[PDB]
């Protein structure tokens, strides 16, 4: 497939970012020697944002939130700063959370937009006549949609952060308690475990984390499903 | 509950100043 | 000599706080003591079914709730051992585990409550008290946890309907949240996260004007002001501000809080355009 | 007062709120209108279904992760998995039970009086000012009399979901209480183990061994007294 | 020479799974000896990034599943990656914190897909080789994992409208469940969760005569079978049994396989009258 | 993508049963 707008592209302040990107697609069956029913459009589109954006991002949380702080926790056990921590964290989220929020919209908003668009009962029209109104919906259902569950996707993403900090907020204290007792902080589990029955060539550095290495976490942030790259290499 | 009630109330006084 | 029969006094109390027959006799005594022994909350917190005992101290008077039939008893029952969980939550020894534990989660059924009851004011203020000992320690985990437990819509609830001493303890607990950037971005992040805050302070400057309350009124001003450091929120205070802000309605009663008359001065001046 | 018991109420299907239901036999409504007595059964069982799935995951949210770290935390020196999982499975059913009952009896009331005033009306279709009277003041009475029995079937359903759910997020440590039986050893978490030892007062250390019956009170009384519930027995 | 040579390239193969530039090739070398180095699955859990490495192959496939357009080159390149995320499953050192993880939740969807194409076909078939190969650990932590977390009705999708052998992989995981006392508990505890499992059972049995499968009619009458091990379950099925058996439709089938026989002779005497 | 189809199509047959 292909993308249409970047991160930054919408604003999720209000349903009114939404507004600007909505495409036109001016060839339809209904809206020509129709004026007056293109713009039953855009309070559809809000309307199915906002029924599903609520219930979406609380579940993109929940099965996005396990799964980064144990894997971040594991791969950073034996890095002792926790602002690399908390920016792989970060990343890896953003791009799990906006996957499962991709995953339990689309279809949903695909059937929320077109059954919301109606048209008719704001009438009369003959069978046929109804036909080309749900043949324009369906098909505006499928071009704004992208953008319909872009905003939702942005929406998990900006609460995942509060809530990452919240789980991290144990690991962010060890690294900064140690620190002020100047030692790095090492969880000493994983450095008996890696130690003990690890080989080299794939032994956790104690120090700190290769650059190298970082390539998971750094591509977490360059692909977001559903979005363009940003600093794509 | 009078004394409980009294004392916390204080104490909440100087909390939020 | 003596303090060592205190130390062990305490050891016991600590024990029978398990059992249900020696829980109220130990809850009470130890409420006492609670700013006098300075490792109470460690020994709280390691301790056997200690936490566990305060917990269920907590949820065993949720059937109190609704329908409201909280004695007095009740109430002063429950905030002993919420008292204890404010030295554990004081500590920092123990104030992140606390925490890791989702503990506050189970005052909240507390700040939903209406009653106004003495006894329901005692539960609703010493739970406040609670999240305001946690929010003065000025934590970066404190905030974060804040935010994600939905205790603001708790607080709005208690500063439009309840007491001045909750409402102006509810506005500290949002105002400290706002001094904090994250605290102040995430209400930003949205429109239905400000403007529920907004027409929250609105209606309680309309309330204030009509039964006014100087430290309310103090903490008000400030919760504005920090909002008014925000690029998005400033503009849309400037057509949202009270106009009893803007006029000589406060006049009289703040002619000698300098600090709060500063306060009113640069909001008005940071939405100057 | 709690009127019902855990064994009382059948959670298996909707069903099971019928036979608890009460009518009050002196509403003025159904004194001139018994048909719609017929009403009732299903306005309540909507409002029951409506809210017990939504109730029933936060309740369990709330609940879950502080039940794992308190029990993880008190039972950290113990080799014995049965008196752990038996514990923790004591303090879930309280406190989860105590989370739906906060979260579900205001929009139960609210759900079960509102869906008696739509039933009743679509029965009787002409609506007049009295009539209209006759339902809120009927709906307003049977909420209050049967919100006690549909909380409790709420509450039962979150205690009977918490159990499974929370055999999964205490797995690990039931592994490794079994584990060191394997290798001929106690289990003793190695941070508690130096925390206790080096830090805490003898009187109120955690033994090494077993919790001692008469320290585990606690833990029982939360099976003793559930909230919502009449309590299993007394003591 | 020895193992080193060719445990180096592995050692690597494993490092290379970092980067998205050496991810493809690394993935393809470590799924074919997957089978030959046992301890692969904690160099795969312990070495950094690599589990976030295949947690993202499988997230990056999410936008191709809505808008069907997976290709064969995407599909068998995550179910390359997948091939690595079961030897964690499948590992006993690894098993637990894979699923402490909640690694699986990120191959639910890819059973809600019902394209039916050949990629889409081998992306569910690769997903539900994962799963089924957790439920044959027969380990507790399995069982209570997959209750909560929905798989269930995921699996009553594919029995219902899948290919034969989709059917026959989700009935057979929906069997090791059901014959967990566990599962079969968790099932029938609630009527709506009996009566999902019902309707579908019967359904298929529908379609089982419409055209016929020896292998699906076995996993489904043992399904039948451990329903009637429940009280609750008994009474259900005895008055809404599918006709089907009893209807003398699927006697010419019974006669190669004996133990179907033995397991639909103790359905129908197991609900009696 | 046919080779693996092929091949887990006989392994999923077998764990079946």
């Amino acid at each position: 497939p292909q993308p249409q707008y970047s991160y930054h592209d919408i604003n999720v302040y209000s349903l009114a970012g939404l507004a600007p990107h909505i495409t036109l697609n001016p060839t339809i069956p209904l809206f020509q020697a129709h004026p007056q029913l293109k713009q039953c459009v855009r309070q559809a589109i809000e309307r199915a944002v906002q029924e599903l954006v609520h219930p979406v991002v609380d579940r993109s949380i929940k099965i996005a939130m396990t799964t980064c702080e144990q894997i971040v926790r594991k791969d950073f056990a034996l890095d002792s700063e926790e602002s690399r921590m908390r920016i792989a964290a970060h990343h890896m989220m953003r791009n799990l959370t906006a996957g499962m929020a991709m995953i339990t919209c689309r279809e949903p908003l695909l059937m929320s937009i077109s059954t919301n668009l109606k048209n008719s009962f704001a009438r009369t029209a003959s069978p046929q006549q109804r036909e080309m109104m749900d043949q324009a919906a369906a098909q505006l259902a499928q071009d704004n949609c992208e953008l319909a569950c872009c905003f939702i996707q942005k929406t998990a993403v900006e609460k995942a952060g509060p809530e990452m900090d919240k789980r991290l907020a144990t690991e962010f204290e060890l690294r900064k308690h140690a620190r002020q007792e100047g030692r790095r902080y090492c969880d000493p589990v994983v450095l008996t475990y890696q130690a003990e029955r690890m080989p080299e060539q794939i032994r956790l550095k104690v120090g700190g984390v290769d650059p190298k290495q970082l390539a998971v976490y750094e591509e977490f942030a360059r692909n977001v499903p559903g979005f363009l790259p940003t600093n794509d290499l | 509950l009078d004394l409980n009630f009294k004392l916390l109330e204080e104490h909440l006084a100087l909390l939020v100043e | 000599g003596p303090h060592m029969l205190e130390r062990e006094k305490i050891y016991q109390w600590i024990n029978e706080l398990s059992s249900p027959e020696t829980r109220e006799n130990a809850l009470l005594e130890l409420s006492k003591k609670r700013e006098s022994v300075p490792d109470l909350a460690p020994m709280l917190w390691h301790s056997f079914g200690t936490i566990a005992a305060l917990l269920q101290e907590i949820v065993n008077i949720y059937p109190s709730i609704n329908p409201p039939t909280l004695t007095a008893h009740q109430s002063n029952r429950v905030c002993n051992a919420l008292a204890l969980l404010q030295c554990v939550a004081s500590h920092p020894e123990t104030r992140s585990a606390f925490l890791a534990a989702h503990i506050p989660l189970f005052l909240y059924p507390f700040l939903h409550t209406v009653s106004k009851t003495r006894p329901f004011e005692y539960l609703r203020l010493t739970s406040l008290g609670v999240i305001g000992a946690l929010v003065k320690t000025d934590e970066q985990e404190v905030i974060n946890f804040l935010l994600t437990t939905e205790i603001i819509p708790l607080c709005l609830r208690i500063m439009e309907s309840g007491s001045e001493l909750s409402k102006t303890v509810a506005t500290f607990i949002l105002q400290k949240i706002l001094l904090d950037d994250t605290g102040l971005a995430y209400i930003c992040q949205t429109y239905e996260r400000f403007s529920h805050v907004a027409m929250i302070l609105g209606k309680m400057v309309l309330q204030l004007s009509k039964e006014p309350s100087a430290r309310l009124l103090k903490h008000v001003v400030r919760c504005y002001l920090r909002l008014s450091d925000n690029p998005r929120a400033r503009e849309a205070l400037r057509q949202c501000l009270p106009d009893q802000l803007k006029d000589t309605t406060f006049a009289q009663v703040l002619k000698d809080d300098t600090t709060t008359k500063r306060w009113l001065a640069q909001l008005v001046k940071n939405l100057q355009e």
